[PDB]
């Protein structure tokens, strides 16, 4: 016949064969990650060989089939994900130059060392002593002087390194006709073919500043109520009228906004919500989380998770005859394996993470049905919003309330609203704009049509005038702050956070909505609705063979990011802020200067 | 009858080890033992599939041709075997006439086929020109032509080699895990008919 048939055969031998190979080297990871052992980690390379050397070698067989007469869909997408090779187009000399640049970032990073001089023979990495010493502590000479000191030696070694690098990466997107490897990272949400559902790479850009443009006013006014807290419980240093000083944020670079909630409540007598204690009080164990988790799961109408987990999972750390790292991840195997590595303690959480875990578990399991090729989500933000859907529902007081565990002595009133949005606000609303910041920095550097000898006084400027956050002290051109993070450094994608906050809202609104649960956006409890079970799993299931448009559209009806979401959750909130914080004053100065 | 004249048919259901798909066995019985209530009350085996004539009622007829049949496939296809789907198997390794009148036999054999190492002594073919005609077997290896081209059996590109290999662990999941499978047929009425069991009356 034409090429067609001779494409489904090809796909066929490869579907069977990168099952396979994908199998073992899971396999092997995952007996490594349960056990350390140099024989493991020389497994590992041999595995790694081995993989890469099959998707070399599959992806110059697969070249051959052009994509003009191709009429199938389905077919095409398989084999424009297949035929691209990735770094084979760059010769072997540079090849080898990239993969010790990132060996440099890897070691700089995980062996990066700033050493105090009180014990320069026995102190603390990164993690954790430089977050404790950042964020435990109220005197604000060490905490300038850390701040000063952290990037007064990283910095200078990466600056002329990160220039090799990003001209290398330049020459990468030069050899795959791409303007920029920005434009690599944005293909992630371009899909062609299909008329009406046409998603270019361009738009993303000034969809995603539209959407920061209508959340702007919520921001800055629980920035200005954070100043004014801060105002009116530390004034000593900080002038009344400046901005906010990053180093006031608690997180070394400025992230999070978690852990100033020792200083932002306002209903300091009102207790917080803690389920630990009777969790203790009636002998919890992982076991019976995990048990009611899937029990409120089927509850919800997705089907009960596969017995060979229980057989084969690692859910209590046996003592310490062995080593191990327990961080919590949800490995998917494949052929029908599933697991989960996790090191329980007892603390609420552990539980949201447990559900979180469980939740993308769920996930992984829907598409198993997909070829090999198809076996991924939408897009790189379905699986993080999919994940914490339930981690936001089971934080509800009445779901506590239900599963027995919290005493009905509790009242609901507007105190616990209020409390319960000031949490989940200093969680979001703080980390939004930093991630939009972080991620058009890179977006117009990586194009390279900005100048180069004033990055850090353009840099901060254009900070300021966006997050209202001024530095402490000046900073000369030699530095290259920005690349003290750990996701800028190992080449990760950072776009997805944003993508993650949007689509869990839209997910929420549009679940409680056709769930019926008539009340408050918060209050909402997916379990008990087969309903919104079943508009979940009839997109949930496709996993990427059609456009992350047509799935947005099954489960919410709207064809793009919307913020109105994101507004009616913190709606109590916003009230209340702009009922009780008129007399604050509110934005920040244009004309502070430090 | 008498029957204390046993023959060798029950060994299929209790074997060592059991043939690839596209060797599927074909067995011939006559004038034996046709007993087969005991069959069903065998708590282990657990797919008991009857398509043909009544499963409680297969006894009631006497048996003159039984044909017995053994291979073992992969758990999805289980499904497959039934008649009257197409795919993979059932038009490439094995076929089953729409008319066919008997019935098919499926059990576990995650104990008996597992390997850390991985099992990789059982293949089955993928490739096969327009259809397998039913009830019928081929082993030959040939190499495959793929669509057109002056691709005369060389290697590589295009040609693609028929027979590729199973997969078999111990950590598998449902869905994966070896299934072995067995099938009974009959025909009637050719050469002085022979076998039928308890007919109790
Ligand atoms: C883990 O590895 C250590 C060292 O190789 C060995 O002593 C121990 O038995 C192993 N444990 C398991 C469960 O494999
Ligand atoms: C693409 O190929 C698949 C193969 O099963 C088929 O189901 C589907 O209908 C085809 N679609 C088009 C548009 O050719
Ligand atoms: C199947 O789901 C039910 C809840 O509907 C659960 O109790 C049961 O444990 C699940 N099956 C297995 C094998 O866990
Ligand atoms: C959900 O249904 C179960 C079944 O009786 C019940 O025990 C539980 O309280 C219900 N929860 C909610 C929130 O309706
Ligand atoms: C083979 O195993 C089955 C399992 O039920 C048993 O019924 C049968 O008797 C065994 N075969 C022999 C010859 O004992």
């Amino acid at each position: 016949s034409t090429i067609e048939e001779q494409a489904k055969t090809f796909l066929d031998k490869f579907n069977h064969e990168a099952e396979d190979l994908f199998y073992q080297s899971s396999l092997a990871s995952w007996n490594y990650n349960t056990n350390i052992t140099e024989e493991n980690v020389q497994n590992m390379n041999n595995a790694g060989d081995k993989w890469s050397a099959f998707l070399k070698e599959q992806s110059t067989l697969a070249q051959m089939y052009p994509l003009q007469e191709i009429q199938n869909l389905t077919v095409k997408l398989q084999l424009q994900a297949l035929q691209q090779n990735g770094s084979s187009v760059l010769s072997e000399d540079k090849s080898k130059r990239l993969n010790t640049i990132l060996n440099t970032m890897s070691t700089i990073y995980s062996t990066g060392k700033v050493c105090n001089p009180d014990n320069p023979q026995e102190c603390l990495l990164l993690e954790p002593g430089l977050n404790e010493i950042m964020a435990n502590s109220l005197d604000y000479n060490e905490r300038l002087w850390a701040w000063e000191s952290w990037r007064s030696e990283v910095g200078k070694q990466l600056r002329p390194l990160y220039e090799e690098y990003v001209v290398l990466k330049n020459e990468m997107a030069r050899a795959n006709h791409y303007e920029d490897y920005g434009d690599y990272w944005r293909g992630d949400y371009e899909v062609n073919g299909v008329d009406g559902y046409d998603y270019s790479r361009g738009q993303l850009i000034e969809d995603v500043e539209h959407t920061f443009e209508e959340i702007k006013p919520l921001y800055e006014h629980l920035h200005a109520y954070v100043r004014a807290k801060l105002m009116n419980a530390y004034p000593s240093y900080i002038s009344p009228i400046g901005c906010l000083p990053a180093h006031l944020l608690g997180d070394m670079w400025g992230r999070f906004w978690t852990n100033l909630y020792s200083l932002t409540v306002p209903f300091g007598q009102k207790p917080n919500i803690d389920v630990t204690d009777a969790m203790v009080d009636q002998a919890w164990d992982a076991q019976r989380i995990f048990k009611e988790a899937e029990k409120f799961f089927v509850s919800v109408g997705l089907p009960n998770m596969t017995q060979g987990f229980w057989e084969n999972s690692m859910l209590t750390d046996p003592g310490n005859v062995q080593k191990a790292v327990c961080h919590p991840t949800a490995w998917d195997l494949g052929k029908g394996d599933f697991r989960i590595l996790m090191c329980t303690k007892v603390t609420m959480d552990d539980f949201l993470t447990a559900h979180h875990e469980m939740g993308h578990i769920q996930y992984d399991m829907a598409y198993a049905a997909q070829p090999f090729l198809l076996r991924n989500g939408a897009n790189e933000g379905f699986h993080e919003a999919v994940g914490e859907i339930m981690s936001l529902s089971a934080a509800t007081p009445k779901h506590l309330k239900s599963i027995g565990l919290l005493s009905p002595d509790f009242q609901e009133d507007n105190e616990t609203e209020i409390n319960f949005l000031l949490k989940q606000a200093l969680t979001i609303v703080g980390t939004l704009p930093f991630t939009y910041m972080l991620e058009k920095w890179r977006w117009m550097v990586f194009k390279g049509e900005i100048p180069k000898d004033q990055w850090m006084k353009k840099w901060w400027e254009m900070k300021r005038e966006i997050v209202g956050v001024v530095e402490p002290v000046p900073h000369d051109e030699t530095y290259c702050d920005p690349a003290s993070l750990f996701h800028v450094s190992n080449d990760y994608s950072f776009i997805r956070y944003y993508t993650r906050t949007l689509y869990q809202f839209q997910f929420q609104e549009a679940l409680c909505q056709a769930a019926k649960h008539e009340g408050p956006l918060h209050k909402c409890d997916i379990s008990n609705s087969t309903e919104a079970g079943q508009k979940l799993f009839n997109m949930l299931r496709l996993g990427k063979s059609e456009p992350w448009t047509l799935a947005l559209e099954n489960v919410v009806g709207a064809k793009n990011m919307n913020v109105r979401p994101l507004l009616n959750y913190f709606e109590p909130l916003f009230t209340w802020l702009k009922d009780q914080n008129k007399n604050s004053f509110v934005g920040w100065s244009t004309d502070w200067s430090p | 009858p008498n029957i204390t004249n046993l023959c060798p048919f029950d060994e299929v259901f209790n074997a060592t080890r059991f043939a690839s798909v596209y060797a599927w066995n074909r067995k011939r019985i006559s004038n034996c033992v046709a007993d087969y209530s005991v069959l069903y009350n065998l708590a282990p085996f657990f797919t008991f599939k009857c398509y043909g004539v009544s499963p409680t009622k297969l006894n009631d007829l006497c048996f003159t041709n039984v044909y017995a049949d053994s291979f073992v496939i992969r758990g999805d296809e289980v499904r497959q075997i039934a008649p009257g789907q197409t795919g993979n198997i059932a038009d490439y390794n094995y076929k089953l006439p729409d008319d066919f009148t008997g019935c098919v036999i499926a059990w576990n054999s995650n104990k008996l086929d597992s390997k850390v190492s991985g099992n990789y002594n059982y293949l089955y073919r993928l490739f096969r020109k327009s259809n397998l005609k039913p009830f019928e077997r081929d082993i030959s290896t040939e190499i495959y032509q793929a669509g057109n081209k002056p691709c005369n059996g060389v290697a590589g590109f295009n040609c693609y080699f028929p027979l590729r290999s199973y997969s078999f662990r111990p950590t598998y999941g449902v869905g994966h895990q070896p299934y072995r499978v067995v099938v009974l047929s009959f025909e009637l009425l050719h050469a002085p008919a022979t076998v039928c069991g308890p007919k109790k009356s």
